[PDB]
């Protein structure tokens, strides 16, 4: 029915326990498997993080808030997948005997973990190094981290060119007084769409700066490079001109039937002649165009793209500039889409493309992909999605942290040595947060092999006294420096792994009570 | 069916280390902590006890309770044996053994979830005892400096009495500090001959009335009426006292000596010879000068008859340990023989009178002003038969903590409410932050386990542990003008029961603890708490 | 921490369920290994057994309740269609894997400790594999060889005696199909067929195809000498009028005279027929003229052709039609109307044969028919299932030989030499960790379940007959010689496999191994089950 207070509390964190359990051999690149015994006579292997976490049905509505913060993790990031489910399992586990042993509210609870997580983002940050993020060599072995141990490690050249190139150009990389300041906003699920079509290999790919339109045109043999392009965007179609009101036609000489025709074919005429009328390079309807308003177009030395909806002629706006005019009869000729390199209206793989590549960056661009099948079309784009998102986290923040539980550690100290500084009954559960820190590190040797105290104690000490660079050797299980053994991540995910796990920990810990009811 | 590994002698179900028999031996002895947890403090809390014979008593005192359970699982027979090494050769600390004891192993339990061998956290224990026990040397404030004034008794009469009753504390300190001052000598810097028996005061209680008539005797106080008709001796001093073990009548043959009679004649022979042999025995009694007569044994007609015609005091004292404490009064050695108490086994008393405490009349053998007994009594009263018999046991502790004060630096002064333990906190968890390796993780949390000194000694008086502890640790943990703490030595515990806020300072109220008392229960509380973590597992077997 | 309708399962019995399971399997499949092995009955519930030794047959039919079971058994099934072999040889090695492994893991090795071993004794194992393996000749003149190798694959899953029958015809159906150019090798082109009412002895090959319908009439021939094959889709039953009709007559003998003109029909296409063998070797001595007509001929047909003595054949199926017009080289035609005389192909004997039931015919020596046939006999589908495969897989066996000239000398000495190697290249070597050498022994070890598993079956004891064996190649590599030595199954002594023709394919090796190290390590590797929705 209900569970309230310690109840609520004690089956909150219980739940999430469970859940941080599940997935503790995930950590590193030595992760251990689970073998998942579905309610058929199958089992999966699958050693994902993500996977496990979603094929494991859960009970406990805190473990499905556990779900969501994972969820929200990998729309966020990349990457902490299971970073922030076993940092916000531990941290509920640290804080569990401060709700019962030491009855602290939870109120006090919340607000130490507040503290906490404010010192640990500065920390964070201390412990990071810069790169040049303007140096392509020093990003492709940056974005090499996520493609190597696949088998498209051998594409990893151009994977990190067509990465690279585009997340640069999409990055909103402004700053000013009067039009704000973006902050090097990047969304490269809207602004860096890729498109994938058939025909030729992955060394083939490009990225444009511009639209890709899958829509094909009225003739196949038009000017393909214009050069003072000048762009037309137009819903309704071209047709026989209709009146709103009520016509009545009757006919009774067959010869007055030719009259009819010449006057449908005028309405069409006037139709394109006020399009002409403003020497128009390339007009994009997006309802049909009659046969004979073809015609009437590709004379006058354009040409005529159709069926483009208005989702397509926004993206196209943004890079011509060209303003979207519902009727015909009303375009101005301050519709232009001038400073456009080509529009190139190549048939590839046995379709009908047109691309508006221009010179231009209007915060947007597309990655074309090539491939002599579908097959591989989505094999290059499903490896090269996790190249693109370690490029935003990089690009989004030139600081690079330690990682092999170096940074997670520092952490650690750091907040110990301020934990010795904060007066009052919050000084435990701030500690809660500084011992919590440690379950990564401390997974890290017990899924290399090691022995899970005698080596974190080492680690500790090293970073107690010595520099915060000091981690674990994913292979060999040692105590090795992060930068004779790179295995650096962009502050980004850290910052967010910290963050989202804290605040899922005070959305669980401050629920004193679970009723039903609908 | 269903198989069993492991179990192999005498089908016992023993469990191994990897079954957690520490952990599960732990949590055994956690049953005895809560209930010894809420005795410690000022205002700790009353036990209902019920014996077995049909009695029923209230008091606070651990130890006693601990006495009066049945103590079957051997886990909590290790911490109460450590009990009783508090009692032996110490007065106090029985709360601070089995308070700490049960702590230590509380955060030992932390540790082992880590994967933190017994071995380690035990070797880590036995470094972080004997770190405190060189650290307690420098706590030092004051010494007593065994002058046996009334005035330095007091100060660690008061907070001996303190705890195991409240409220009463002066009135209490007074019977014990006069009681005390009586029996000890006048002396200085003598510690080649011991002295001061706890056996040398006495306490006696009668139902009825309260304290506030409460008093102290110079000399033995018994229960037995004067049985003669003289019931008190005259107003000059030294009266003569004989003591006898055999009783005060005809003497008998150690082998038959039974009379028969057959005539008339021989029935007033033999009456009369009894008659003048009992007189003759009697007679040479008063020769001597005696005036009151003490028996172990009771006493003929005719011995009434001619005692009472001699003016001589006629008191029975059942009690060999009575007639042993009398020798300490009146110097008189019992006679194992009857009418010849020669002069030299004669003692002397300079008022033998009868007195009225609580309604219930009884005999007193005292001296005032000369002729000083060596023994003291201390008379109690109260109409409540539950609170005067936990009384009657605050008095005994505030003698035996008294010969607490013992030549090897007994008088050593450290402040108290949990004022040393907070300093203790600090300074452990620094040697542990100071040792490398995994020596630290156990030595640290050998800190931890000091907190909860200053938590029941607020969880006792009422106060919120969540204001008061980092109140106490804020106040321990300040800026002094210099390397060496000062003023922040003082910050305890705030026995109180008030509203808002805040810390008292020692000084105050002259809180202060021994140091050998605190020494030895860290000694003794870090031996219970590594012992059972040593074991393993417990297997029964006929010896 | 336990969810309701969920389970973890933890403190390593994981590990124990994944061992124990894996020991289970073993059990089953280690004792069907070698030809001492032991046959296993198969019942459907319905009433029907199989009976066979095909590991892959097995592991696909056999109900696995233990998902630890299920995930060996599909993996050992990928590396069937892999390697077409080794089936019982990978499930041997993940289980002894698993079985020393856990021996380990009880002393305190972490199970990736064990884990990293196995990848590293896996590629020393393909590096002395490849200095193991004989390089075959390119010659396909080696058919000596390839009867060693057809034995090897059939003895292994038949009766022994079988193996006599079987073994010639495995060896040359493929060689037949077998272009002696360095082309291709398609096994496809041996066709698999079977019979009933004949002994499993009387398994036959055939150079061309064999038909099921045969003639129907007395007097056609049962042997047609040097045949022409008419390839012909058209009906040749009798054909009525084209379009509606009747009969309208005024004397009764018309009725009949009207009927045998509307006969006419189908009348002028058999002379048309007729006339093609007059063209074609007409009258010519030891020639013959076979139809092979996929529709059905009139039994009054059929006498025009036996008065001819011409074998004409009726109702074919489409499969042999194409395929015929390969063998004999001639064209199908849609009608008589195109019937002319370059549409005949030629063949040699065309044999009818009848017993009890049934009647087959046979299409054999043909100029070049690039494709041959095998008949499967038995009396009931105990014969007819095991034989079959040992067909199918003997025929695969030295197919992949014929294409990969490496060849392993078998008889264990492949496994038995890969633990002397291992034991002996990491204690010289040392170079992994203080730790990961005992995976590479557990490995090393491991292997060994191969040739003792052998030795068992065969009743010998495996402690003298694999002793025996060591002594033997150390005797051979201090003497400074290349030996092969492995285990004699029926002596119970040594011997050289390289001389009693026991060859095992490299192939199969290779993949055996990587397969099995991968199985048994992606169940080391398992921590705890998690279940959950059932």
């Amino acid at each position: 029915e209900r569970t309230t207070g310690r109840q609520a509390q004690i089956s909150n964190i219980t739940a999430a326990k469970a859940v941080a359990d599940v997935i503790r051999t995930c950590l590193g690149p030595k992760a251990m498997l689970k073998m998942l015994l579905d309610p058929m006579g199958g089992l999966v292997l699958t050693n994902d993080g993500h996977a496990i976490l979603r094929e494991i049905d859960v009970a406990h509505p805190a473990a499905k808030s556990m779900l969501e913060l994972s969820r929200t993790q990998d729309e966020e990031v990349g990457d902490g997948t299971t970073t922030v489910i076993i940092l916000a399992g531990e941290i509920l586990a640290q804080c569990a005997p401060y709700l019962i042993e030491k009855n602290i509210h939870p109120v006090i609870i919340i607000q130490a973990l507040k503290k906490a997580l404010t010192d640990a983002l500065e920390v964070i940050k201390q412990v990071s190094k810069p790169v040049d993020v303007e140096n392509d060599a020093a990003m492709k072995k940056l974005i090499q981290a996520s493609i190597g141990t696949k088998y498209v490690i051998h594409w990893s050249e151009k994977m990190c060119e067509l990465a690279l190139d585009a997340v640069k150009t999409v990055r909103k990389d402004l700053g000013q007084t009067v039009e704000g300041e973006p902050n090097f906003e990047i969304d490269i699920k809207r602004y860096v769409r890729v498109e994938k079509i058939p025909g030729g290999d992955v060394l083939d790919s490009r990225v444009l700066k511009g639209v890709l339109l899958n829509k094909d045109v009225v003739h196949p043999k038009m000017s393909r490079h214009i050069e003072n392009p000048r762009v037309v965007l137009l819903d309704c179609p071209l047709e026989y001109k209709k009146g709103e009101s009520q016509t009545n036609i009757e006919i009774e000489k067959e010869e007055d039937w030719n009259r009819i025709l010449q006057i449908e074919e005028e309405q069409v005429q006037l139709m394109c002649e006020q399009i002409l009328a403003v020497r128009p390079t390339l007009v994009i309807t997006e309802k049909g165009v009659s046969d004979l308003a073809q015609h009437y177009l590709l004379k006058g030395g354009c040409s005529v793209l159709r069926r483009v909806k208005k989702s397509d002629n926004n993206r196209i706006a943004r890079v011509t500039g060209a303003t979207i005019v519902n009727r015909v009869e009303d375009l101005k000729e301050s519709d232009v889409g001038t400073n456009c390199g080509l529009f190139k209206v190549e048939m590839i793989g046995d379709e009908y493309f047109s691309f508006l590549d221009n010179c231009k960056e209007p915060k947007a661009c597309t990655i074309m992909l090539r491939g002599g099948s579908k097959d591989i079309l989505n094999e290059i784009d499903r490896n090269l999605q996790d190249a693109m998102a370690v490029a935003r986290n990089v690009m989004l923040s030139p600081s690079l942290s330690p990682g092999g539980g170096a940074t997670e550690m520092a952490v650690s100290v750091k907040l110990a040595e301020k934990a010795k500084q904060l007066e009052g009954i919050q000084q435990w559960p701030y500690q809660a947060v500084a011992d919590a820190m440690e379950c990564i590190p401390r997974t890290l040797i017990q899924n290399a092999g090691g022995d899970p105290i005698r080596l974190l104690s080492q680690l500790r000490a090293k970073h107690a006294q010595g520099n915060f660079t000091t981690g674990i050797d994913g292979d060999k299980g040692k105590i090795v420096d992060m930068v004779s053994y790179g295995i650096w991540e962009p502050e980004v995910i850290k910052q967010q792994s910290v963050k989202t796990a804290i605040e899922s920990a005070c959305l669980l810990l401050r629920v004193d009570d679970i009723v039903s009811g609908v | 069916q269903n198989p069993n590994a492991g179990l192999f002698k005498q089908g016992y179900n023993s469990y191994s280390n990897a079954d957690g028999q520490i952990i599960k031996s732990i949590a055994a002895i956690r049953e005895l902590h809560q209930m010894c947890l809420t005795s410690m403090g000022p205002c700790g809390r009353n036990k209902i006890i019920v014996n077995h014979l049909g009695k029923i008593i209230i008091t606070n005192d651990a130890a006693t309770m601990l006495r009066e359970l049945d103590i079957v699982h051997p886990a909590v027979k290790v911490l109460v044996m450590a009990t009783e090494q508090q009692k032996i050769d110490m007065g106090d600390g029985t709360n601070l053994v089995m308070i700490l004891a049960g702590e230590l192993l509380n955060v030992s339990e932390k540790l082992i979830s880590m994967g933190l061998s017994a071995v380690e956290i035990i070797q880590g224990y036995n470094m972080a005892r004997k770190f405190t026990l060189k650290e307690l040397d420098e706590m030092v404030v004051g010494e007593i400096t065994d002058k046996n004034d009334k005035n330095e008794l007091l100060k660690m009469i008061k907070p001996v009495i303190s705890s195991k009753k409240y409220g009463s504390e002066d009135i209490l300190s007074e019977l014990v500090s006069e009681a005390v001052s009586h029996v000890l000598p006048v002396a200085q810097q003598a510690g080649e001959i011991p002295y001061f028996n706890v056996d040398s005061i006495r306490v006696v209680k009668i139902m009825g009335g309260s304290l506030s008539n409460s008093t102290v005797i110079k000399g033995m106080v018994f229960n037995r009426e004067p049985e003669g008709h003289v019931k008190s001796l005259s107003e000059d001093k030294k009266h003569k006292v004989a003591v006898f073990t055999c009783p005060l009548d005809i003497a008998n043959t150690e082998t038959k000596g039974t009379v028969l009679l057959h005539n008339a004649q021989e029935m007033l022979d033999f009456s009369k010879g009894e008659e003048k042999q009992i007189d003759a025995m009697m007679k040479e009694i008063a020769d001597m000068g005696v005036e009151c007569i003490v028996a172990g044994a009771g006493v003929g007609e005719l011995a009434l008859h001619y005692l009472n015609r001699y003016g001589i005091l006629v008191l029975k004292v059942p009690s060999k340990f009575e007639l042993r404490r009398l020798c300490r009064v009146c110097g008189a050695t019992p006679l194992p023989r009857l009418g010849a108490p020669t002069p030299e086994e004669l003692g002397l008393v300079e008022t033998v009178k009868t007195m009225e405490i609580g309604g219930d009349r009884v005999t007193v053998f005292k001296q005032e002003q000369g002729e000083i007994s060596r023994t003291s009594t201390i008379i109690l009263r109260g109409a409540t038969q539950n609170n005067l018999d936990d009384i009657e046991r605050a008095i005994d502790d505030g003698v035996a903590a008294v010969k607490g004060l013992m030549k090897p630096s007994g008088g050593k002064l450290l402040p108290g409410a949990g004022a040393t333990e907070i300093e203790l906190i600090s300074r452990i968890t620094k040697y542990g932050e100071r040792t490398p390796g995994l020596l630290q993780l156990a030595i640290k949390q050998f800190a931890v386990a000091f907190e909860v000194v200053p938590r029941t000694l607020a969880e006792t008086a009422g106060l919120d542990v969540n204001e008061v502890l980092p109140n106490l640790y804020a106040a321990h943990n300040v800026t002094e003008p210099g390397a060496v703490k000062t003023d922040h030595l003082y910050k305890g515990v705030d026995i109180d029961g008030e509203s808002d806020e805040g810390v008292k300072d020692i000084r105050e109220e002259n809180i202060y603890d021994m140091l050998a008392t605190k020494k030895f229960a860290i000694n003794v509380a870090t031996e219970a708490a590594t012992t059972v973590l040593s074991i393993d597992q417990i297997i029964m077997a006929k010896k | 921490l336990l969810n309701p309708k969920a389970e973890s399962l933890r403190r390593d019995a994981a590990l124990k369920v994944n061992v124990t399971s894996a020991e289970g399997l073993q059990s089953v499949l280690e004792t069907n290994l070698g030809p001492k092995g032991t046959l296993k009955m198969l019942v459907d519930g319905a009433g029907n057994i199989k009976l066979t030794k095909d590991g892959k047959v097995l592991l696909t039919e056999m109900q696995i309740q233990s998902p630890t079971a299920v995930l060996i058994a599909r993996a050992a099934a990928a590396q069937d269609e892999i390697t077409g072999d080794g089936t019982t040889t990978v499930v041997c090695l993940v289980g002894e894997l698993l079985r020393q492994a856990h021996r380990f893991i009880q002393e305190g090795v972490h199970p990736r400790i064990i884990t990293d071993g196995f990848e590293i004794a896996r590629k020393e194992s393909m590096k002395f594999l490849d200095e193991f393996k004989i390089s075959k000749t390119n010659l396909s003149n080696d058919r000596e060889f390839l009867l060693q190798v057809a034995r090897s694959s059939l003895l292994t899953k038949v009766d022994a005696d079988l193996t006599e029958v079987l073994t010639p015809i495995v060896t040359d159906a493929v060689l037949s199909v077998y272009d002696a150019q360095a082309d291709n090798l398609d096994l496809h082109m041996v066709e698999i067929m079977q019979m009933q009412h004949l002994s499993p002895k009387d398994t036959t090959f055939i150079k061309g195809l064999v038909l099921d319908h045969g003639g129907r009439h007395p007097d056609m021939p049962t042997r047609v000498k040097n045949a022409y094959v008419l390839i012909l889709n058209v009906s040749l039953e009798y054909e009525k009028t084209e379009v509606n009709s009747g009969f309208f007559y005024s004397s009764a003998d018309q009725r009949d005279k009207l009927a045998a003109s509307e006969r006419k029909f189908v009348d002028a296409k058999l002379k048309k027929i007729i006339d093609l063998k007059n063209e074609v070797c007409g009258m010519d001595p030891d020639k013959g003229f076979v139809i092979i007509n996929q529709k059905g001929i009139d039994p009054m047909s059929l006498d025009v052709f036996a008065k001819h003595n011409i074998l004409a054949l009726r109702r074919a199926k489409r499969r042999n039609m194409e395929r015929l017009q390969l063998v004999t080289g001639g064209e199908a035609q849609n009608s008589v109307e195109d019937l002319s005389p370059q549409i005949l192909g030629f063949s040699g004997l065309v044999y009818q044969e009848t017993i009890g039931e049934e009647k087959f015919t046979y299409v054999t020596e043909n100029t070049d028919p690039k494709s041959c046939t095998i008949l499967i006999k038995g009396s009931t589908h105990y014969a007819l299932a095991q034989t079959k495969d040992a067909v199918r897989d003997g025929l695969r066996a030295v197919a992949n030989v014929l294409k990969d000239k490496n060849i392993i000398p078998g008889a264990g000495a492949f496994y038995i030499a890969l633990s002397r190697y291992l034991r002996s290249a990491n204690m010289n070597k040392l170079g992994a960790k203080g730790k990961t050498k005992t995976g590479i022994e557990a490995f090393a070890e491991a292997l060994l379940v191969i040739p003792k598993t052998l030795v068992k079956n065969s009743g010998f004891d495996p402690l003298d007959v694999l002793a025996m064996v060591e002594d033997e190649l150390d005797d051979a590599q201090d003497s400074d010689e290349t030996r092969y030595v492995g285990v004699d199954l029926n002596i119970g002594d040594s011997c050289d496999p390289t001389i009693e023709g026991i060859w095992d394919s490299y192939r199969v090796l290779r993949n055996a191994i990587t397969g099995a190290t991968g199985i048994a390590s992606n169940l080391l590797l398992c921590d705890e089950l998690l279940r959950a929705g059932r």
